[PDB]
């Protein structure tokens, strides 16, 4: 995935 | 010593092909949902029950037949099966009358669920409408374990099936899925049935369809979509997805259309990582995908770039090539975090996103990856908890961080090559830690780029299977012509002896030869230490680490850090920008773990009066920080403020009223956010009246809108002292934003007012029921207490009163209370702070346990005792100017 | 002379028709509700004023009308109307400009409330979703009188009505009812309308709806409604229900499905009894209707599927007929009792739940209803406090026993014609007692089931009117030989003659010829005594209840007591299981109550070194049970132990430590749950170390998780002298559990640790909140947290006394639960002092407490303390330990 930040 | 488990499946029976289909009735607000699969699998070993994944699900049938040739061919029915599941291992089991005999067979099963709430399986999610209505859709995420959520599966990476998925929906919805649609059949009433294009060879966990009434825009074999009334900030994901699939193509020389024929971009309106990279149909929450130049941030702008570009470079890197078992994650999160900023500049060259990558990858995996509790990149998981675990800043960022070191050390051209052999080696199968090396090897197999005698196998296992990375220490034996290099391992936290021995690439520069932008002069360290003969007078500095590339520390003598900071009070850009914002950074770390004298590191950043570039600012920021954070309620914390004002008031020669000129760059753009941001925290009375006046320009009609690349100050400096009017413009114009960033951006700024009752009120607005998700409502919290120590008295003032903790803990949770008694706890410095601390908890009474209430203290009196303790005497006593 | 009340509504006007309109914003956690009724009425006397029920409701507004062509017709309005409400007898009375005459009449009002926190009226209830947040909805409980909390009505059983029912909500959520969904309507920007179909003929307290955000699952006709992150816990009730009513159906002849078009069942997570047989929605608490094969035990099960069975069968016994007033509420709980089992076995034919009535209701119903102080099963009321106070167990139990009594009596075939007339007859209506024995008399009229002068209601009045039950003396001539037979009430406590004769049927049987499975042979005694002439040896016992079907206790002469006793001796199984079990509770009974030689009834239990079957095993726990906690801290009390030491060991040959086989039946299960249970409490190694290397396996990875159906034995003991990390295990497990009924199986398993700093620290987490993301106890939970310490044993009480000694430590305990609640765990700690040594703990509680206490409740404590005491020196406890002079 791409993790929030 | 890793003990793991028995959660994984046996290991007697493999799929082959899954036929899905599945019915919802989502627009209608129904959330439950019923499907079929025929599964087609192998049996290894004969067995008389086959073992797959199921959390939640409801079987209602289940047959099993044979098929005696292949997988063409008809199948023969053997008999209804019997269902049970383990809820602990997840694993569902299937058990035939009869033992089947190797070879391949067909289960069939239905089944009913429910749509998650909690963004994780096949979920709801919603929005609402120009015209106030909220409308559903049916969205999905399995990466970890949560196929399995959404029909029975053997839900583990390594166990790649073909999948043809057909979804029966509302006439009025629309279904996309990873593969084209094959054809649409009207049914009943009201439905239809969408059927897909059979799938590659691939894993459950990318697995993804959505049913919605969203709308498309496209280019080619390309869509974005998004609820209809975020159409008009679609476009720029459209851009960015066309250019950075082109240069992924040409780079790793495998065309993603290779393998398919289309690749959709979605945005979700409820969605709990930032992305999901599906093969062919890649989710987004909102933020990282939407742009509109009116109101969003160069940030903003950064945050989509890079994630589409993380997403897409996962089609090769997870998609096509999937880690046989999550052991093995890195293989996609490490290329994805590297090829985030590289693809990206690759597409966008002349914007220098490539910059980004020092201090927004390195030396933010340094800081993480110091601490004693960091892993090894090769971990082993069991568990589903211990699965997301490992989605930490090791498979991420460090990855990312030593896969660029290997990068420059093998050369671009050989770099790709030694891609291109890995994924076309493993293509449409799983990896292993080998297998990459192996790729790489082969691409320089004679080219004699590295020693003799040494593998790329090698090195990565020095770097793979240990935690954490060495500092690499640097003494001169000076007049007299040498030098000694070691190696240990860095904690953040303390010096502890280590047995592992990274082999490190170095190389060094000199300052009369100061050239940092050649790769060819690789060195290696096999051992703890070496001597290095040289030909470097006393006089001339020397630094190792050309650009930060390699993932190491660098500590020097204080002889050569004096050398160093000498020279860079005479000329500031004397040495490479990204080697001065190595510089900063380890010198800060270095003196927080005691390896170095914190008065040297101090002095070493002195030289910043002079500095006016992007990379060291950001770098420094950090330290600075700190340093502010542990400063800021004492009495020491004046002259903190003009040890910093000594370092910034030159370079506050820039613009921040109106700095957006067109002309004016990405990089100068983070620039002005972080010197203008230190500027307004001093109380810059210049920076504090052009901000203020702004916001009052854009609130009365008097200007324009303040320029987005500049609001995220503006709008919160500019708020500290503002009137009612301004206050009430800010909170109207976020309210009636549909717009999520900006939304958040406008609630933090709102945050920074210095008027208590203002904040008070604004808490109000986040309890009771306006239009706030429930992470909007967390929101406004956080920016309260983030705001500056006004905001946290104002939300201590407001929890003292027991009906008011009564609203708040009804409407957020109770442990949104606790996540807002530690921030407050973090932010406590002083004795008069520490009795407002104690005098809430025990006004709380029985809402803080003992255990609680011990902890929020020991954090707090961690920061009455830093001031202090040997940092903070030794700090004090720097900040003794005159 | 029983006398009651002006409770009652003025008899002026009745119902016809309720149309109901609600709005309710629960969705949003808005706790206040606004309402409309339109009420169709008869005025029968000539009246200004019209008085009906209304407790908690504010009205805005009300009028009156005219219906000159009926009910079809058009309305005239009369005018505004006057409303007061009298808050004693709950009255509202709307009084007319004018005084109208018999006829129809047509009243609205509209009014508005707020939503109950006691889960009482129409309140307000919650869960906890899957992503943390918590949710509301709005339910209803009307049963007793708690209708006149929603809407203003004539809440009394005897005057049904139709009753059609709308309700405004928010989009996002989903309201049922009794009735079927007629129609939606959406509203406003987020608002809906559902409207329902018009009922049948039908009290006000079976009145349902519920406004939620739960889903469903179905079945035909049939749905199962949930919140959703229970979703899978839903299949075994939505199975049960289908064959359940099905059975129901056939066996009563009249399908549910005659006057409705679907049942749905509700799981609501806020519920005050087990569950509400509401007419179409039957409403149930989680721990009633989920089940998750994972962590659910067979008692768990065994609860669901009696629960199910019980409400079902209020559908026609409750809905369709319904008591015409609360005077004959054993119309309702007494047929749900009986067919909680009946329809069930004939649900689940094979697994034996049928066996289970003989003690769980027959026996259960004989305890109490041997004390002075019970109620005859027809027995009048009149505030909602006294109504309420008849829902117990003459209600429940005694009447479905008395019941299963006329049912064998009449036989299956007459007793099924019988309950079909009695329905159909009053079907719709009211019931009330000589209405039922009409409907069973009319199926053998003329049929010579019955002696010749006799009705079936002159028989059951003799049960019915009188209080309590008898014990029928059996006194042997062994040489002629011929049996007289005598009837005299029994009590738990005393020897009092009574003039009350019951009609007793009675059967009989001897050792040469031992059928106990048939009930043709049905005799009556219908005076005080009679001699039965007969044709039995001397040297054969004889035993006179068949399958203790009949509702009376059964004493022998001491040599046919020790007749029985020998033969048991020999062969074990030579006398029917459920006979043996009813000796054996008899035996108990008639010892304490002086009727019988403690030494005979001691003699008698010796057999049961041999025994291996479920009921008189069950039955000897509570004989056991009882002599335990007189003895436990007395110096005699080793000699008990290796009394019960010489009862089991033998039994225990069963497997405890991994018991489950799949092929291990439901009265198996029951069966090795006592025994394993006693040999821990008599800290046998074997059970104690079996158990807690089970929890261990399962608290470290080493093994699997402790099966379901033996946790409860094994999660307790195994816990007893278990290490932090086991403690700790459970104690997480707990609070992860989603699952209220595996909740408070490990809540009360964490009780067993014998270390006394676990149970403080534990008892701890009950006062006040919990840790970060963390979760904490309901109410209820909190509560049985102290209930599990000082139930664990001599220990828990220990740590409970150590606990409260600490000042600081009473305040938190107070603030978060009551002082009720300290009040009652002082009086557990009194029922449990048996010693010099507690007695003394206490007294120093008591005085630590200081101005806790007064002097009333501190006298109280060291009364039913010294209780105890004087015990060990009575005549019983003296004849009791002498008997224990074992060889
Ligand atoms: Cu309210
Ligand atoms: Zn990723
Ligand atoms: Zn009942």
């Amino acid at each position: 995935a791409a993790a929030k930040a | 010593q890793a003990v793991d488990e028995r959660y994984r499946l046996p290991t007697t029976s493999i799929p082959i092909h899954y036929d899905l289909h599945l019915r919802t009735e989502i627009h209608r607000n129904e959330r439950t949902f019923t499907g079929t699969v025929g599964i087609q699998l192998q049996v290894v070993q004969a067995t008389d029950k086959l073992v797959m994944h199921n959390r939640g699900l409801v079987m209602s049938s289940a047959k099993v037949s044979s098929l005696p040739n292949g997988v063409t061919g008809a199948p023969t029915l053997i008999g209804d099966v019997q269902y049970s599941t383990d809820t602990t291992f997840e694993h569902i089991t299937f058990t035939s009358p009869t033992i089947l005999q190797p070879g391949t067979y067909l289960l069939e099963v239905a089944f009913q669920g429910r749509l998650a709430t909690n963004d994780d399986g096949f979920y709801v999610s919603s929005y609402v409408a120009d015209n106030g209505e909220r409308r559903y859709l049916a969205t999905t995420q399995f990466e970890s374990t949560s196929a399995r959520m959404a029909f029975p599966c053997y839900d583990e990476p390594g166990l790649k099936a073909t999948f043809t998925v057909s979804i029966t929906h509302s006439l009025s919805y629309k279904a996309i899925s990873n593969m084209p649609q094959k054809t649409t059949t009207d049914i009943e009433t009201d439905m239809r049935t969408t059927f897909f294009e059979k799938t590659p060879a691939m894993s459950t966990y990318l697995l993804a369809f959505v049913v919605s009434d969203f709308q498309l825009r496209l280019s080619g074999a390309q869509r974005v979509y998004v609820r209809p009334n975020a159409f008009n900030e679609a476009t720029f994901a459209l851009e960015a997805g066309v250019k950075i699939l082109k240069v992924l193509d040409d780079h790793l020389g495998i065309p993603y259309d290779t393998y398919m024929p289309k690749l959709d971009q979605i945005a979700i309106p409820d969605f709990a990582a930032g992305a999901m990279e599906n093969w062919g149909l890649v989710t987004y929450r909102e933020q990282a995908l939407l742009f509109n130049p009116a109101v969003s941030t160069y940030r903003g702008k950064t945050n989509v770039a890079t994630t589409i570009a993380h997403e897409y470079a996962h089609q090769w890197f997870g998609n096509l090539v999937s880690p046989e078992w999550w052991e093995y994650i890195w293989l996609n999160e490490g290329f994805a975090t590297l090829y985030e900023f590289y693809a990206l500049d690759m597409a966008y060259p002349g914007q220098e996103y490539w910059e980004l990558f020092n201090q927004q990858v390195i030396q933010y995996a340094m800081g993480q990856d110091g601490q004693a509790s960091t892993r090894p990149m090769n971990w082993n998981a069991a568990t589903p908890g211990e699965i997301s675990a490992l989605f930490d800043r090791v498979a991420y960022d460090k990855s990312g961080s030593v896969l660029n070191m290997m990068r420059h050390v093998l050369g671009d051209d050989n770099w790709k090559a030694g891609l291109k052999a890995y994924l076309t080696d493993r293509a449409l199968q799983g990896a292993v830690d080998e297998q990459l090396y192996a790729g790489l090897q082969s691409a320089i197999e004679g080219k004699g780029v590295l020693p003799n005698g040494v593998t790329v196998a090698q090195i990565m296992r020095t770097w793979t299977n240990e935690a954490g990375y060495p500092v690499l220490n640097v003494r001169r034996s000076y007049d007299t012509g040498d030098v000694i290099i070691s190696q240990e391992r860095f904690y953040n936290d303390r010096k502890v002896p280590n047995t592992n021995i990274w082999m490190i690439p170095y190389n060094y520069v000199h300052q009369a030869k100061a050239d940092f932008n050649e790769f060819d002069d690789f060195q290696w360290l096999a051992t703890k230490a070496a001597r290095i003969e040289t030909t470097v007078p006393a006089n001339e500095w020397i630094v190792f680490n050309k650009q930060q590339v390699g993932y190491y520390r660098v500590n020097y003598d204080e002889h050569n850090w004096e050398l160093i900071t000498n020279a860079l009070h005479e000329n500031w850009a004397s040495i490479h920008r990204l080697n001065r914002a190595q510089l900063i950074d380890d010198a800060y770390w270095l003196a927080r773990s005691g390896r170095l004298d914190l008065r040297v590191a101090l002095r070493f950043m002195t030289y910043l009066r002079n500095e006016r570039e992007y990379a060291p600012w950001t770098a420094a920021n950090v330290a600075l920080t700190y340093f502010n954070n542990r400063l800021r309620g004492t009495a020491e914390y004046h002259n903190f403020l003009i040890f910093v004002d000594a370092l910034i008031e030159d370079i506050y020669s820039l613009l921040t009223i109106d700095a957006v000129s067109p002309d004016d760059t990405l990089l100068h753009k983070y620039l002005v956010q972080t010197i203008s941001t230190w500027a307004c925290s001093m109380g810059y009375t210049d920076c504090l009246m052009k901000t203020a006046a702004l916001l009052k320009a854009e609130a009365s009609g008097t200007g324009p809108a303040v320029h987005p690349d500049i609001a995220s100050v503006t709008y919160c400096y500019g708020m500290r002292s503002a009137l009612e009017s301004e206050f009430q413009y800010l909170y109207r114009k976020m309210m009636n934003s549909k717009n999520l960033a900006e939304r958040t951006m406008l609630i933090d700024s709102l945050g920074c007012s210095n008027n208590k009752e203002f904040l008070k009120a604004f808490l109000t607005t986040a309890l009771g029921s306006i239009n706030y998700r429930a992470d909007e409502r967390r929101r406004v919290v956080q920016a309260i207490y983030s705001g500056g120590r006004t905001g946290v008295d104002a939300l201590i003032e407001f929890l003292m009163d027991p009906a008011l903790v009564n609203e708040f803990v009804s409407t957020l949770s109770t442990s949104t209370l606790n996540s807002a008694l530690s921030a407050i706890a973090s932010r406590t410095n002083n004795v008069e702070e520490m009795n407002k601390l104690n005098a809430l908890i025990t006004a709380l009474g029985s809402r803080v346990n003992s255990q609680t209430a011990a902890n929020l203290r020991t954090t707090a009196q961690a920061n009455l005792d830093w001031v202090n303790g040997f940092e903070g005497l030794m700090l004090s006593n720097f900040l003794a100017e005159a």
